[PDB]
């Protein structure tokens, strides 16, 4: 079966300017796996994307951490884009200092 | 269900001597195992899908592999004297735990220490005055007997003590068998067409009829 | 490492080959294996940890119902019997596949015996199930059943070391 | 605690053999990793406490997963076969099994649970004795693994091997294996209305509990709560929100219950 | 410490 996931883009810490930080973009709740996930820096894809291991939860669904070293700055804006089997198109969602 | 070939090679000390094991059909995993009779039992190495999966403690002159077909080869480099065993294969429908681990006929491999230390065994059955019937295969090495006494062209097994054989100069084997009624056939595994010959000692189907 | 207790063990045609096979480090199946002498081992039966007890032909396997722990028994043992019946352990965790142990030997005595010793052959045949340059066999059985033949050769007496024809 | 083994075996039609990420997870952190795509081909730790084992147990490891990756290749096949599937989908065969400790490390709970294309395949029940099912193929698999008697040597490995490497793991993690921040921030939403967010930062395990209680009012309205997120370093983040009209920040709090928190901390920001 | 134990479907 094909279930949507439920992404949520967010850092290890509150969004703070002018020091090291992770965009966590933990991809979760999907299947099948087979998922291409990009952190989205003013839309520009990245390669320093390493991910965590893929693994299940108890209902099944898979989830998926890609985090990405950076600094939290106003100017730039950053997001994470997943595309999925379920998900008709690419499903960017805007990282939110707040939440 | 396990068809493992050569079944009684004797190809001398150094040699390379290739040992082939074709497990049941469906088992992906294979074992092989050398059965000293000082050691019993020691794992060699085992291989599932092509890859050494499990190895034992033996040098590294004892190599394997496995086929596409799940069938596996071993080979033993540069033998010594140590190495006169039955080597075993031990099929497993799947590697790792819980899997029953069928076994092979056996490789009866001998490291003979040189070629002329072979010999055919000499034959002589033996008149009932009792009605016992005894085969003694004389004068053979190594222990590679399969005598089963066709007394008219199939196999018996209604008296047969094949001796579990004594050795002339404690070594030269010798074997004897018993049979009882109201000929014999004794099948030395000896050498193939591959091993050469200075003086031949090859398998040689000898009987003796009475 | 699993440690079959009874390293050899001669019984009689009778019964009791129990060969109790301790171990540690609990065993996900035990297996069986009757080396038949000059053969290969031949798997009788795998016993997955479910305890119980197994009943094949007249053989009785014993898996104990508890941690690390197995057997086997003949109950009535036969001249087929003999052979040296071997213990596994796949015992996940371990890098050997199989850890076997060191066999059990079993050999068996009729029960049949009027003994009489007869190139030339001399033949010690029909003697008792107890009777335990010149070449001597050691005593085999004929399961016809009347067995325990051996034989002596060179180039009457025979054996030194019953009827002299 | 627990040793949880996720393993995920999405087949690929044509595209190679299926891809067989595995991985460990005593408690809930991951220390082991299986990729079938990586390059080393072998067990790459993930924690610093597993990276002091053996050669002979990453070897032992890494041969057994690769076993575990060929088992998932046959299992894919045999599915396929018993779902009548066509060899053009990615099917995904996702099992996981493991074993439950008490504080003293004796074994109280094995799971063993297998899922097929996301539903559920076949588990393991809570004696350890017998399997669940779904479909038809797993009455097939049911009777596959009670016929050999499967579910023993599962519950073997789960209260013998499971328990003794989960144990051994935890002397291994006594400093890492076994405290949310809780900022309390706001932000403003509207000159009527706000929410409130109580930011609770690396906690270990992940089963936190965020209620956001008024002293003695229960409250699942509006109370929109996210998963369990992990920041990255084997820790969990947590944190929710409530629909209030602004002003009364001082009425709305929230509770926090974790296991490495000494006592309930509430903040009324 | 992994199981060592493959059940096929």
């Amino acid at each position: 079966i094909q279930r949507t996931p439920k992404i949520q883009v967010y850092s290890r810490h509150p969004a703070e300017n002018g020091k090291s930080n992770f965009l966590n973009c933990y991809v979760s709740g999907f299947h099948p796996s087979d998922i291409e996930v990009d952190l989205l820096k003013n839309g520009e894809r990245i390669e320093k994307v390493e991910h965590s291991d893929l693994s299940f939860s108890k209902d099944w669904s898979f989830y998926l951490l890609y985090y990405t070293e950076f600094t939290p700055t106003e100017k730039d804006e950053y997001a994470c884009r997943v595309n999925h089997v379920t998900l008709s198109q690419p499903k960017i969602v805007k990282w939110d200092r707040d939440m | 269900g396990v068809t493992q070939t050569p079944r009684y090679l004797i190809k001398t000390r150094g040699q390379q001597v290739t040992l082939s094991c074709s497990p049941i059909s469906g088992h992906r995993s294979v074992s092989w195992y050398q059965q000293t009779p000082g050691q019993g039992l020691q794992f060699l190495f085992e291989y599932f899908s092509e890859t050494q999966r499990n190895k034992g403690n033996f040098p590294g002159r004892f190599s394997g592999r496995q086929f596409s077909n799940s069938r596996s080869e071993m080979n033993v480099s540069t033998l010594e004297l140590g190495d006169s065993a039955l080597y075993l294969c031990a099929s497993s429908l799947w590697t790792g735990v819980g899997t029953e681990a069928f076994f092979g006929q056996g490789t009866r491999l001998t490291v003979v220490e040189d070629l002329k230390n072979v010999f055919p065994p000499e034959v002589a059955v033996f008149e009932p005055a009792e009605a016992t019937l005894v085969c003694l295969a004389t004068g053979f090495y190594p222990d590679h007997v399969e005598l089963s006494w066709w007394v008219n062209g199939k196999e018996v097994h209604s008296g047969v003590c094949t001796d579990p054989p004594l050795k002339e100069q404690p070594s030269r084997y010798a074997l004897s068998s018993r049979l009882r009624v109201s000929r014999c056939q004794v099948q030395f595994y000896g050498l193939s067409e591959n091993d050469e010959w200075t003086q031949k000692p090859v398998t040689q189907i000898v009987s003796a009829e009475a | 490492q699993v440690m079959q207790i009874p390293q050899y063990q001669h019984v009689q045609e009778g019964e009791d080959f129990t060969t109790y096979c301790n171990s540690s480090t609990t065993l996900s199946n035990i297996q069986w294996y009757k080396q038949r002498p000059g053969g290969h081992p031949v798997f009788l039966i795998q016993l997955v940890k479910s305890g119980e007890v197994k009943k094949q032909k007249r053989l009785t396997f014993q898996f104990g119902e508890a941690k690390k722990n197995s057997s086997l028994h003949i109950t009535a043992t036969q001249t087929t019997d003999v052979g040296t019946y071997f213990c596994a352990s796949d015992r996940e965790g371990g890098s050997e596949k199989l850890v076997f142990g060191k066999g059990t030997k079993l050999t068996v005595n009729p029960y049949i015996p009027d003994p009489a010793v007869y190139k030339s052959v001399c033949l010690f045949t029909d003697f008792d199930s107890q009777t335990n340059d010149v070449y001597i066999t050691d005593k085999c059985v004929l399961d016809m059943f009347k067995s325990n033949s051996a034989v002596a050769w060179s180039n009457a007496n025979a054996f030194n070391n019953t009827f002299f024809p | 605690h627990s040793m949880r083994y996720f393993f995920t075996s999405v087949s690929r039609p044509g595209r190679g053999e299926p891809r067989f990420i595995a991985v460990g997870y005593v408690d809930d952190t991951q220390f082991v990793r299986f990729d079938s795509d990586a390059a080393s081909q072998k067990m790459e730790p993930r924690a610093p406490w597993i990276e002091q084992e053996g050669p002979e147990y990453w070897d032992q490891e890494t041969r057994n997963m690769k076993a575990h990756s060929q088992t998932d290749r046959a299992n894919l096949g045999t599915l396929r076969g018993y779902y009548n599937q066509s060899e053009d989908g990615s099917h995904t065969i996702q099992i996981m099994y493991g074993c439950d400790v008490g504080p003293d490390g004796r074994f109280l709970r094995g799971y063993r649970q297998d899922a097929y294309d996301g539903k559920d395949y076949i588990a393991l029940n809570e004696d350890l004795r017998s399997w669940t099912a779904a479909d038809m193929a797993a009455q097939i698999t049911k009777r596959k693994w009670e016929a050999v008697h499967a579910a023993e040597q599962r519950r073997v490995y789960l209260e013998g091997r499971c328990v003794d490497g989960l144990r051994r793991y935890l002397e291994n993690g006594k400093e890492t294996l076994q405290p949310p921040k809780t900022h309390m921030t706001h932000h403003p939403i509207s000159d009527h209305e706000a929410t409130l967010r109580c930011w609770a930062l690396g906690f270990y395990p992940a089963e936190i509990t965020l209620t956001w209680q008024r002293d003695g009012e229960d409250q699942t309205q509006d109370t929109e709560l996210v998963e369990t997120r992990p920041a990255g370093d084997g820790t969990f983040q947590k944190w929710a929100a409530v629909v209030v009209p602004s002003g009364e920040e001082q009425r709305y709090t929230c509770h926090v219950q974790h296991e490495g928190l000494p006592k309930p901390l509430t903040l009324r920001w | 410490f992994t199981s060592d134990y493959y059940q096929l479907y």
